[PDB]
RNA sequence: ACGGGUGACGGGGAAUCAGGGUUCGAUUCCGGAGAGGGAGCCUGAGAAACGGCUACCACAUCCAAGGAAGGCAGCAGGCGCGCAAAUUACCCACUCCCGACCCGGGGAGGUAGUGACGAAAAAUAACAAUACAGGACUCUUUCGAGGCCCUGUAAUUGGAAUGAGUCCACUUUAAAUCCUUUAACGAGGAUCCAUUGGAGGGCAAGUCUGGUGCCAGCAGCCGCGGUAAUUCCAGCUCCAAU
């Protein structure tokens, strides 16, 4: 007794991909897992789970009914191309650095000082 | 410079006399017919009253076919008539003054709980709506204050999601239903 | 009668006997529908000159 | 109005500003002499060090010894009367302890028997002296 | 006119309002000005620039004593002036800028923290039965009967509800928190305990008890206190906002 049903459908070509609003039914129980939303639409759509994208819920008052605006695609080659990082990073496939932007200052103005080759010994 | 609004007015206006003979009896009695829990509550169905009568007036002072008037007209009318304080066979507006602050009063849900055979007091009925008990279409309001359309009345019921409803057992009728089991054992 | 040696003289000399207990007070329209009764949809036209609600003769 | 003309205008407007200098608390307002009196120079509260505790005898019918102090003021570094309120309070200032000064009611005006006493106090150290009647916080050792 | 003063940056606007008016406007939008105090210029389409440059004045950072550089009215912070105002926290995800760029960078901006400056929704109980007190009404000159419609306050007795809370996970998101959703547990003094001010009169509510004896104090104005205080100091009661 979970329900499914789409809302303001669109396609670009010049994006290469299928976007709509997702809306949801599920009287009765919290708020639901979006792994089993995305297994839901894949027979929906008769892809595979890999390539679609829904993010963003706000739920309702009352318990009843959300709201959400996933996405569509064609192959992952181009799913990596055009859409963000951190909706790649929480489906398992970007990874950025491990510095946050503390060190990152510090060692820009310590370069700042040092001339010419001299410059690569202030990094390691 | 930031992304932002600032943006917010009052609602409510204190009277210009404090200790009168007159007006501290008329308003203490409001509170027990609908069941208002203070002044502030009272004070501001006034003045969203008065705010309507000085449009009003403000309306009279044009001329007939003044295109303004007709179309401001209509609109300060069928806002009073969407929510049954006036009546259709007033779409005169000498009427809009004739007008008092009771009408107002009985829209507001908590009093649409104890008219309608769903509540046995007055005083039931603003703690079964703020006890997430009663809904609109589908939808739980949780709020005395809100005033009723009058398309909606015919809609009010309890909440499916209910012990007053339908439903599963609740937290001391099945505590103590509970407590029957572990008594017995 | 009375420098600043004379100071404090009845806040001093009263004599400080303890408050008392009684039964738990009660808050909002709850309050509020409790007089509203007191003062209307009871109470009898008294004969003559009416009383106030402190009291005492 | 008395000057009934139509392009008179400027007549009309030159004698009331002449005019409203006459007015009392507006001149009080429109000059520097206001402010240059005053003690707080401008002000709701304003701090300062005491000195010495003081008895102020009270005008006719009434009789009964006040009880005030003599404080200077810090920004100023003036020298002013002022008055405890509640019953049994003097006990609560040790001499040159702080205060916050405070008005008194009605502006440049005293209260009731007390001459000269337009000055009062709400703290005495960062504490008001309120409580410590009531006894709700008390006093440092 | 000229001179002086202004607790004077200007303007879109704000508070008060019968009509007419009187005050305010350093501040998220436009226009001006300035980067401790004056002066002057290199580079340029665009500077008399100052997180550019050279002096002198006021001040401040090291020296192996010859020398050498410093300027938060940018973000956080801290000493001072005070009646008087927060974290040396986290990102380019949004929003837009710059560049050789679809690819970097941005205390500009975004997001959490402290915040009773103000504005908006809104808990501190609700419902049954047993004592008890008042008005119809059918009848009684008056007792009593029915109380159908009740009307009310009582550490009498009874279970129905819930939001404060503790806590698995979904959701939220650049990563968190918050609100929204959900199992598990969570109320009879519902101790899971509402204050702050007043009671002679203006002006709502005690000619009540127990202290003081023009003293101590109250009282914004008129006044109180003279060994029977409707006013101080306090015991029970009570009114007005909440």
């Amino acid at each position: 007794t979970v329900t499914i049903r789409t809302r303001k459908f669109m396609t670009n070509r010049l994006l290469q991909r299928k976007q709509m609003v997702i809306d949801v039914l599920h009287p009765g129980k919290a708020t639901v897992p979006k792994t089993e939303i995305r297994e839901k639409l894949a027979k929906m759509y008769k892809t595979t789970p890999d390539v679609i994208f829904v993010f963003g819920f706000r739920t309702h008052f009352g318990g009843g009914k959300t709201t959400g605006f996933g996405m569509i695609y064609d192959s992952l080659d181009y799913a990596k191309k055009n859409e963000p990082k951190h909706r790649l990073a929480r489906h398992g496939l970007y990874e950025k650095k491990k510095t946050s932007r503390k060190q990152r200052k510090e060692r820009k103005n310590r370069m700042k000082k040092v001339r010419g080759t001299a410059k690569a010994n202030v990094g390691a | 410079p930031v992304a932002r609004s600032w943006v917010c007015r009052k609602t409510y206006v204190t009277p210009r006399r404090p200790f009168e003979k007159s007006r501290l009896d008329q308003e203490l009695k409001l509170i027990g017919e609908y069941g208002l829990r203070n002044k502030r509550e009272v004070w501001r169905v006034k003045f969203t009253l008065a705010k309507i009568r000085k449009a009003a007036r403000e309306l009279l002072t044009l001329d007939e076919k003044d295109p303004r008037r007709l179309f401001e007209g209509n609109a300060l009318l069928r806002r009073l008539v969407r929510i049954g304080v006036l009546d259709e066979g007033k779409m005169k507006l000498d009427y809009i003054l004739g007008l008092k602050i009771e009408d107002f009063l009985e829209r507001r849900l908590q009093t649409q709980v104890f008219k309608l055979g769903l509540a046995k007091s007055i005083h039931h009925a603003r703690v079964l709506i703020r006890q997430r008990h009663i809904r609109v279409r589908k939808q739980v309001v949780n709020i005395p204050s809100f005033i009723v359309r009058l398309d909606s009345q015919k809609h009010i019921d309890f909440s499916l999601r209910s012990p007053y409803g339908g439903g599963r057992p609740g937290r001391v009728k099945r505590k103590n239903a509970k407590k029957g089991q572990g008594g017995a054992g | 009668h009375g420098s600043l040696a004379r100071v404090g003289k009845v806040r001093g000399q009263t004599l400080k006997v303890a408050k008392q207990e009684k039964k738990k007070k009660r808050t909002g329209r709850a309050k509020r529908r409790m007089q509203y009764n007191r003062r209307f949809v009871n109470v009898v036209p008294t004969f003559g000159k009416k009383k106030g609600p402190n009291a005492n003769s | 109005g008395k000057c009934r003309g139509l392009r008179t205008a400027r007549k009309l407007r030159s004698h009331r500003r002449d005019q409203k200098w006459h007015d009392k608390q507006y001149k009080k307002a429109h000059l520097g002499t206001a402010l240059k009196a005053n003690p707080f120079g401008g002000a709701s509260h304003a701090k300062g060090i005491v000195l010495e505790k003081v008895g102020v005898e009270a005008k006719q019918p009434n009789s009964a010894i006040r009880k005030c102090v003599r404080v200077q003021l810090i920004k100023n570094g003036k020298k002013i009367t002022a008055f405890v309120p509640n019953d049994g309070c003097l006990n609560f200032i040790e001499e040159n302890d702080e205060v916050l000064v405070a008005g008194f009611g009605r502006k440049g005006h005293a209260v009731g028997d007390i001459p000269g006493v337009r000055f009062k106090v709400v703290k005495v150290a960062n504490v008001s002296l309120l409580a410590l009647y009531k006894g709700k916080k008390e006093r440092p050792r």
